[PDB]
RNA sequence: GAACGUAGAGUUAAGGUGCCGGAAUACACGCUCAUCAGA
RNA sequence: CUCCACACAAUAUAGAUGGAUACGAAUAAGGCGUCCUUGUGGCGUCGCUGAACCAUAGCAGGCUAGCAACGGUGCACUUGGCGGAAAGGCCUUGGGUGCUUGCUGGCGAAUUGCAAUGGCGUGGGGAUAAAUCAUUUGUAUACGACUUAGA
C-alpha cells in the first residue's frame, strides 16, 4: 500500500552492569507500524548478532515532508538479490515528496527485476539538491528550460455503449 | 471429374470474352447446328515447317448456320452476392418456335404466352421504355436473348432454341439501344 | 494547433475532489505526474496524474515553482476566470448543470416556451 | 398527450447464478440509464410489474402481469437485484419490465 | 434505448465489437452491423491469414465476424438461437439503412485501442485474399453512396444554416431571454 | 477451500469479474508484437 | 378466380407504448464559419460526449367561444422529380378538409371510494390457364430421365 516514513530507535536492552546502550536509529518506509518495527528488526539482526527478543523498539515515529509543495530530486541507493547474487543500484527520481518516490521506486524495482518488498533493502534516500548532479538522463530530460511537450494516450473511458460522435484522438 | 450427365442440351456459356469498349457494339458468340465432317485441301504457310508451301489435306467440321434474331435483351446489375438480373425485356412479335419453347403441351395449349405483353406496345412504351433507361441507368454488364431459324433448317424439332449473348460493345445505354 | 503540458497552463480536473475546478500546472514531475495548484477554485496544490485533469485551451505566464501566493496573485492578474467564463464550453458545463437543476414547474415552463418560440420560429420560417 | 409513462423500463437480464448453479428466486434487472450503485440507491424497493400479453382473455382483458420489487444492488454497473411473487419463466431473458416509482421517497 | 441499432463496422477491432453486440443481442437488443469489410484486425496481415487458414483446415467478412460472434454466443441453446435471430450483419451499408444513423462502439475502436506503432489488418482485404470475390463490387456501391450522401449532407448543412439564421433572429427576444432564464 | 438436519437473510474462504458466465472492457506503473508469443 | 356451411377476427408471436434523429476521411488531426493569394493559405470557432436535438398541455386527451397569423400539422387526393445493393422509400405542386396549446374564455370529469395490467381459416360446389399421364420421336436411354411431334 502507500507507505510511511518511520523513524524507529533500538536500543538492545540495557543488562546488568551495561547501563545504557547505543539506541540505534533508522527510518523504515512502510504502510504501517507493525511491518515498519519487523523490518527494522531484519535490518537490525543484519547490522549486528540481535533478536527481536534480544533487544527492544526505542519509539516508533512517523515523520512528514517538510516542503511536500516542492518537486525535489533525490539520488537513492538500493541494495536487493538477484535471488543467487545481491548488487547495488543508484536510481535517480523526480519526485514531490520522499515516500511517493520510494513508492514508485518500489513499483520500478518489482517491475524490471521481479523483486518483493521483503527482497529491496533501502540504503539511503537523500535529496539532490543542485541541478546537473543528476547522472541519469532520464531526469535531465525534465530539466531542461521552458519544457513543453503534448500529451501521449488522448484515449479516455468512454463510459457509454454507444457513441453517436465517431469520436477522435482531438488533441 | 465426377462424370455425371448433361443438365441441358444446350450446354451453357460459363464464361464469355472480355468487354472491349472501343469497339462498335456486336454478340460474342453463336449458336448452330453441326451437319457433318468433310476433308478440305489447302496450302500450308508455315515457315519453319518443313510442309511449307505445300498442299495438306485437312478435316474439317461444318455447322449449319441459320440467321439468328434477337428477341430480348437481359441487364445484370452487380450485387455483392454476385450477378443478378434486375429484369428481362421483350419484344413484341415472337414466333411460335419460341413460344412452343415454353410450353410442354403446345399441340393443345391455347398459345396464350405472350398476350398481355403485347399490350406493352399497346401503349406508347412507358412501362417498356422505363426498364430501357432502366438498364441504361442500371445493370452494368448487358445481355441479349436470341433465336435460331429452325424452320430454315433440317430439323424436325420445330421448337427452337433460345440463348443469352453477353455484348462486349461499348456503352451499356448505346448496347440496349443497338 | 495543439495544448501542450507546460506551466501555466490552467487545467480542469475532470475527475476527483475537484471533479471540475480551475488548476494550474505550477511544475511537471514527469510524463506521468505533475505538480497542480487551484487556490482561487479551492482545490489545494498537490501533485496529479494527467489522467484524472484536462487541459484547457488557456494559459497564461506563470513563475516556475512559484508559491500558492504568488500563484494566485498571477491567476487574478491573468483574469483567467473570466476568459474561462466567457468560453462556451464552460457555459455548456454551467448549462448542463442548470438542466440537472430544473423544477417540473420550470420544465413545464420550458415547454411552453419552446411551443411559442417554435410559433415565432416557424413564422420566421416560410416566408424568408 | 403522446406519452403515458409512469415507470422505467428496464431488461430483465438473468437469474442469479454460479459458473453451474442458478437461483430463479432472484432475478437481475438492467434499469436504463443506471451505471452506478449510487444511483440504483434510488431504484431500492421500488414496485416491478413484468407486463405480457396473453392468448386468453382472463378478466376483461388479454394482457397479465407479474409484480415484484427490487430487493438490492447486484455488481459494479448498477445491476439490480430482484424477487417477484411468481419466479421469471426465462424464456424472459432480455425482455423490457416496468419499474414503477412508487413506493416513492420523493 | 433504440429499438433497432445500426453500427458501422469501419475502424473497430473484431473481437471487441463481437464482444459487446454480443452481449447486447443476449441483452435483446436488435442490431444491424454495416459496412463489415472495415473491420480491423490486430497484428499483421500474414498472422490473421495464417488463423485464417489453420481454422479453414465461407468467405465473406460478414461469416467470418458472424463466426467470431457465433463462438461467444452458446449457440446450441434456443435462447442463442433467439438472439443470433436478433442480428444482421453486412459488408457495405445496403438500404435502408443508408438512409439512417450509424453508431459506433468506442470501447472496440482501432485507434483508441491500439497503441500508435502496430500492424492491423483490414478485413475486406483478407475475404479478397482467401477468395471472396466481391470486393471490388463493394467500393463501387460505396462510391456512389458517398456521392448521394456529400448531396444529402451539403442540403442538410445549408438548411440548417438557415435554421441558425432564424434562430440568431429569433434571439434578444423575451421568450428567448426566459428561456435563457430557464436554461434554453 | 470447506466435517455438510431443513429453510430465510447477511458476510466471506478459495476461485474469479471481455463473451459464453454471475461479477471493473476498473485504476496505476513498467515489459513483450512472437512468419502459429503468451495467457 | 367464384356460390353455400362455421371458427376466430377489427391481435400478435424473444418482448410496441415519444422519435433508428443518415457526410466522408483523418487522428503526431479534424470540422464549422469567414477572408483572400483557392492554398499543405490566413483568421476565428468547436470538441473535452446524446446529460444532445426534435417532439411533447387538452376524457388514454371532452364540448364550445372568440383574439392574432397566413403559420404549423394530420388524412385522402393531386402535380412533378429522386431512389435498384435487398430500390418498396424520399421529396414536391395544388387545392380540399380537420386540429392548432401562439393567446384568452366558458361548461364536463368524482363513486374506479388509499396501489393491485386495469379481415383470417376451415367444409362442400362453380369457373380457368397451364402442367402431368397416355400416343409418338431418337442427338438420349438398365430404368427413370432426356427429347421431338400431335385439336
Amino acid at each position: 500500500a502507500h507507505f510511511k516514513e518511520y523513524q524507529v530507535i533500538g536500543r538492545r536492552l540495557p543488562t546488568e552492569s551495561v547501563p545504557e546502550p547505543k539506541l540505534f536509529r533508522m527510518r523504515i518506509f512502510a504502510s504501517n507500524e507493525v511491518i515498519a518495527k519487523s523490518r527494522y528488526w531484519y535490518f537490525l539482526q543484519k547490522l549486528h548478532k540481535v533478536k527481536k527478543a534480544s533487544g527492544e523498539i526505542v519509539s516508533i515515529n512517523q515523520i512528514n515532508e517538510a516542503h511536500p509543495t516542492k518537486v525535489k530530486n533525490f539520488g537513492v541507493w538500493v541494495r536487493y538479490d538477484s535471488r543467487s547474487g545481491t548488487h547495488n543500484m543508484y536510481k535517480e527520481i523526480r519526485d514531490v515528496s520522499r515516500v511517493a518516490a520510494v513508492e514508485t521506486l518500489y513499483q520500478d524495482m518489482a517491475a524490471r527485476h521481479r523483486a518483493r518488498f521483503r527482497s529491496i533493502h533501502i540504503l539511503k534516500v537523500a535529496e539532490i539538491e543542485k541541478t546537473a548532479d543528476v547522472k541519469r538522463q532520464y531526469v535531465k530530460q525534465f530539466l531542461t528550460k521552458d519544457l513543453k511537450f503534448p500529451l501521449p494516450h488522448r484515449v479516455q473511458k468512454s463510459t457509454k455503449t454507444f457513441s453517436y460522435k465517431r469520436p477522435s484522438t482531438f488533441y | 471429374l465426377p462424370r455425371k450427365r448433361a443438365a441441358s442440351i444446350r450446354a451453357r456459356v460459363k464464361a464469355f470474352p472480355k468487354d472491349d469498349r472501343s469497339k462498335p457494339v456486336a454478340l460474342t458468340s453463336f449458336l448452330g447446328y453441326k451437319a457433318g465432317m468433310t476433308t478440305i485441301v489447302r496450302d500450308l504457310d508455315r515457315p519453319g515447317s518443313k510442309f511449307h508451301k505445300r498442299e495438306v489435306v485437312e478435316a474439317v467440321t461444318v455447322v449449319d448456320t441459320p440467321p439468328v434474331v434477337v428477341v430480348g435483351v437481359v441487364g445484370y446489375v452487380e450485387t455483392p452476392r454476385g450477378l443478378r438480373s434486375l429484369t428481362t425485356v421483350w419484344a413484341e412479335h415472337l414466333s411460335d418456335e419460341v413460344k412452343r419453347r415454353f410450353y410442354k403441351n403446345w399441340y393443345k395449349s391455347k398459345k396464350k404466352a405472350f398476350t398481355k405483353y403485347s399490350a406493352k406496345y399497346a401503349q406508347d412504351g412507358a412501362g417498356i421504355e422505363r426498364e430501357l433507361a432502366r438498364i441504361k441507368k442500371y445493370a452494368s454488364v448487358v445481355r441479349v436473348l436470341v433465336h435460331t431459324q429452325i424452320r430454315k433448317t433440317p430439323l424436325a424439332q420445330k421448337k427452337a432454341h433460345l440463348a443469352e449473348i453477353q455484348l462486349n460493345g461499348g456503352s451499356i445505354s448505346e448496347k440496349v439501344d443497338w | 494547433n495543439w495544448r501542450l503540458v507546460e506551466v501555466g497552463r490552467v487545467v480542469l480536473i475532470k475527475k476527483g475532489q475537484s471533479a471540475g475546478k480551475l488548476a494550474a500546472i505550477v511544475e511537471i514531475i514527469d510524463q506521468k505526474k505533475v505538480l497542480i495548484d487551484g487556490p482561487k477554485a479551492g482545490v489545494p496544490r498537490q501533485a496529479i496524474n494527467l489522467g484524472q485533469v484536462v487541459l484547457t485551451p488557456l494559459t497564461f505566464a506563470l513563475p516556475r515553482g512559484a508559491r500558492t501566493a504568488t500563484v494566485s496573485k498571477k491567476w487574478a492578474a491573468a483574469a483567467v476566470c473570466e476568459k474561462w467564463a466567457a468560453s462556451s464550453w464552460a457555459k455548456k458545463i454551467a448549462q448542463r448543470e442548470r438542466r440537472a437543476a430544473l423544477t417540473d414547474f420550470e420544465r413545464f415552463q420550458v415547454m411552453v416556451l419552446r411551443k411559442q418560440k417554435r410559433y415565432t420560429v416557424k413564422k420566421a420560417l416560410a416566408k424568408a | 398527450a403522446e406519452s403515458h409513462r409512469l415507470y422505467v423500463k428496464g431488461k430483465h437480464l438473468s437469474y442469479q447464478r454460479s459458473k453451474r448453479v442458478n437461483n430463479p428466486n432472484v432475478s437481475l434487472i438492467k434499469i436504463e440509464g443506471v451505471a452506478t450503485p449510487q444511483d440504483a440507491q434510488f431504484y431500492l424497493g421500488k414496485r416491478i410489474a413484468y407486463v405480457y400479453r396473453a392468448s386468453k382473455e382472463v378478466r376483461g382483458s388479454k394482457i397479465r402481469v407479474m409484480w415484484g420489487k427490487v430487493t438490492r444492488t447486484h455488481g459494479n454497473s448498477g445491476v439490480v437485484r430482484a424477487t417477484f411473487r411468481n419466479n421469471l419463466p426465462a424464456k424472459t431473458f432480455g425482455a423490457s419490465v416496468r419499474i414503477f416509482l412508487y413506493p416513492s421517497n420523493i | 434505448v433504440e429499438p433497432v441499432v445500426v453500427i458501422d463496422g469501419k475502424g473497430h477491432l473484431v473481437g471487441r465489437l463481437a464482444s459487446v453486440v454480443a452481449k447486447q443481442l443476449l441483452n435483446g437488443q436488435k442490431i444491424v452491423v454495416v459496412r463489415a469489410e472495415e473491420l480491423n484486425i490486430s497484428g499483421e496481415f500474414f498472422r490473421n491469414k495464417l488463423k485464417y487458414h489453420d481454422f479453414l483446415r465461407f468467405r465473406a467478412p460478414s461469416r467470418i465476424f458472424y463466426k467470431a460472434l457465433r463462438g461467444m454466443v452458446s449457440h446450441k441453446t434456443a435462447r442463442g438461437k433467439a438472439a443470433l435471430e436478433r442480428l444482421k450483419v453486412f459488408e457495405g451499408i445496403p438500404p435502408p439503412y443508408d438512409k439512417k444513423k450509424r453508431v459506433v462502439v468506442p470501447q472496440a475502436l482501432r485507434v483508441l485501442r491500439l497503441k500508435p506503432g502496430r500492424k492491423y489488418t483490414t478485413l475486406g482485404k483478407l475475404s479478397t485474399s482467401v477468395g471472396w470475390k466481391y470486393e471490388d463490387v463493394v467500393a463501387k456501391l460505396e462510391a456512389k453512396r458517398k456521392v448521394s450522401s456529400a448531396e444529402y449532407y451539403a442540403k442538410k448543412r445549408a438548411f440548417t444554416k438557415k435554421v441558425a439564421s432564424a434562430n440568431a433572429t429569433a434571439a434578444e427576444s423575451d421568450v428567448a431571454k426566459q428561456l435563457a432564464a430557464l436554461g434554453y
